[PDB]
DNA sequence: TAGATTAGAGCCGTCA
């Protein structure tokens, strides 16, 4: 018989000063933080694509349904929630023939085929950028099925392009970095799951029951890439500074070089967020080492601190780094030697793969969310996904996991480690739901990871989200 | 009188009602409705005759295929229709009109020659010209406090 | 009687009778017109007598 | 020969 704690949830804050603890419902009732005037949007794709793009937007300017509003809130429609227009007249649309696909999705290699594809739009992109007078707030590339399907790396059709990878995705966001442009990339089977089916007369994707869920999802990722804050934290305490690190393979090279990239974020002093990424790729040639070298560990901290006195005038009170893996005894003194005198460094270790679950005796519904065994003082089982009384469900389907928190260097309090990573459970901006299984901190610094991996042209890096969402 | 009074047929317009409700309710109207309220069975007639006759400016009517030919939104209207020739107001009954396939043509007789608020297109432009209307109309109000609607 | 009326089709002739009804109000005149004036649930054919 | 950490890919369910 241990014992277990609670941890509450930590509530998001929306327009007119008002907190609440859902995403979806705080929209719904009071509105986003800034004001946008609108999302003029440029599409590019077949006709067919333009065709669908048109439908898809006459849909959301109306209210959209679940089928369980308890379950999942409602969408009352884009220009009520977030009071800007993004409707099917400002678009503006740059063919690509089906003849362009065809002479490159032929060659049976996919890394000259995907180069091929990556060029064929980009370039269009950047033509219309670079040599046309209207104000494009955001791209949206309406990709056809085929053109995703084969471009996988491990996936086959039934020198000077080789430095760049083989997925369609991760190129296309790398080659169009030092131009800055907010880019959304669409399945044509998403935006119409209706007309996609399979030898059975229905959809490959039934969306029939969710299609709210999916308009706030898309509402809120293009209302994001145009400038827009949807939400901010409640109340993170001053002085405090967070900052992600994962490491990444690199593949196509003589040596692994493996790749470490961070994400920072912490309070303005204007009580806003700052959220961005502090990346410019570290290396280490030793293979199969998850370590960073004394000179890379200097330059980071030194880099990350740097981006927090300018943001703010004055150096941390507190520094947390958060990481998947442990640190060894010379990274760290690495890290110390560049550090201030009055300021606190701690690292932590977050970690999925560790077999403990807990079973409820009595029902049919999983553990609460907010719970935590409390091993020590230096470790601590934290659930993340659980069931969620306000919704009246579990995020998952089966038993859940938790996460194994261990405090691998430094000196704090267990109980604000816990409670300080559940809070940053509520900002993922790239999804629309109540809460997520693991801190954005570690999540938005491996999507930057892994899109600055695909190439090695890039030198100085944008750090805005937007560019890799 | 203060109070803006909404008819729908329950529970099928339900998902429509509390989204207005709570627009309404967190722009600073008082609304009556028979969603607001977990408690039933005392009075289920008396009150609600009591607060259309004494103390409602506004009566908001759902039309939609559930509502047209339903008992008790039947009997709403005839006493709202006996409340609004009583204070002498042309502009009393603003039906809503939120279904598409509820055709002009086969609308109830107690509003068939009024000027009713399209809802079919988008809900938005719907809340505009509702907001525009009781502004046009000095419908009372609070100042507008979404907070209310959160409670 | 100062309110100059405009019969059209609705909503085949919307754009040329907007433009007009906003030129006219432009200059000075009073105009009635079936889409800028006529109020919502009100008996429609008896005002339009009226006016 | 083991134990103990790490990162890639691929596939399937979301309602009733
Ligand atoms: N421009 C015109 O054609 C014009 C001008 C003046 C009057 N009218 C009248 O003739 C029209 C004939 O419309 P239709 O049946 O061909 O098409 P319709 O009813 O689908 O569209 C016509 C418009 O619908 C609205 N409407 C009609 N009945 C309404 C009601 N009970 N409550 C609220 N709004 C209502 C009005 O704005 C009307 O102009 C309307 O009955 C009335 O306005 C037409
Ligand atoms: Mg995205």
């Amino acid at each position: 018989m241990k014992e277990l704690i609670y941890i509450e949830e930590p509530k998001i804050l929306f327009a007119h000063g008002q907190k609440c603890t859902d995403a979806r419902d705080g929209l719904a009732l009071f509105g986003p933080l800034n004001n946008l005037y609108g999302i003029k949007s440029g599409v590019i794709g077949t006709k067919q694509g333009l065709k669908i793009f048109r439908d898809y937007l006459d849909h959301i300017q109306k209210p959209i349904y679940n089928s369980n509003s308890i379950t999942r809130p409602m969408f009352p429609g884009f220009e009520a929630v977030f009071d800007c227009k993004w409707e099917s007249t400002g678009i503006t649309f740059k063919e690509v023939t089906n003849e362009d696909i065809g002479k490159f999705l032929y060659n049976s290699s996919t890394h000259k085929r995907t180069y091929d594809l990556v060029s064929l739009f980009i370039d269009k992109i950047i033509s219309a950028n670079k040599n046309e007078d209207e104000n494009v707030d955001v791209w949206f590339v309406i990709v056809p099925d085929e053109i995703y399907k084969y471009c996988r790396p491990n996936s086959v059709l039934p020198a000077e392009t080789y430095n760049y990878d083989a997925q369609f995705h991760d190129q296309f966001k790398a080659r169009l970095l030092k131009h800055t442009i907010p880019t959304q990339i669409f399945r044509e089977s998403t935006l119409a799951w209706r007309d996609f089916k399979n030898a059975f007369g229905l959809p490959i994707r039934d969306f029939s029951k969710i299609e709210g869920h999916l308009a706030w999802t898309i509402s809120t990722a293009a209302f994001y890439k145009a400038g827009g804050k949807p939400w901010k934290l409640s109340d993170v305490r001053n002085g405090v500074c967070y900052l992600g690190l994962v490491y990444k393979k690199v593949e196509k090279s003589k040596n692994p070089r493996n790749a470490c990239c961070a994400a920072q974020m912490f309070l303005d002093n204007g009580d806003g967020t700052v959220f961005k990424g502090e990346v410019g790729p570290w290396y280490n040639p030793k293979n199969g080492q998850y370590h960073l070298e004394p000179k890379e560990a200097k330059a980071l901290l030194s880099q990350s601190l740097q981006s927090y006195k300018e943001q703010i005038g004055e150096y941390p009170k507190e520094v947390f780094i958060h990481a998947k893996t442990r640190f060894n005894h010379q990274e760290w003194d690495a890290f110390l030697e560049v550090t201030p005198k009055e300021t606190n460094l701690v690292g932590v270790t977050i970690s999925k793969t560790k077999p403990l679950k807990l079973y409820k005796t009595e029902g049919d519904y999983t553990i609460l969310r907010g719970n935590a065994y409390v091993v020590n003082e230096r470790s601590a089982f934290l659930w993340t996904v659980g069931y969620v009384p306000k919704i009246q469900t579990a995020l998952s389907m089966e038993v859940p996991n938790p996460l194994f928190i261990e405090i691998n260097k430094g000196e704090a309090d267990i109980k604000q480690v816990l409670k300080d990573i559940l809070s940053l459970t509520k900002l993922n901006y790239n999804a629309c739901i109540f809460a997520d299984g693991e801190p954005v901190t570690l999540r938005f610094a491996d999507k930057i990871g892994e899109i600055l991996t695909a190439s090695t042209d890039i030198k100085t890096p944008p750090l805005a989200f937007k560019y890799y969402i | 009188r203060n109070k803006i009074f909404i008819s729908h047929a329950t529970p099928d317009d339900n998902d429509f009602t509390r989204w207005l409700a709570l627009k309404l309710i967190g722009l600073g109207y008082e609304v009556w409705c028979d969603i607001l309220f977990l408690d039933k069975g005392v009075d289920f007639w008396s009150n609600i005759e009591k607060v259309i006759r004494e103390d409602t400016c506004k009566f908001l009517l759902v039309s939609s295929s559930y509502s047209n030919q339903r008992e008790g939104v039947l009997k709403e209207l005839a006493v709202a229709a006996k409340v609004k020739k009583q204070l002498k107001d042309d502009k009393f009954i603003i039906p809503l009109a939120i279904d598409e396939q509820l055709s002009y043509d086969d609308i109830n007789i107690d509003i068939v020659r009024l000027n009713a608020i399209d809802f079919k297109m988008s809900w938005a432009r719907g809340l505009k010209d509702i907001l525009e209307a009781f502004e046009k109309q000095k419908v009372p109000k609070e100042v507008a406090d979404a907070s209310k609607s959160n409670l």
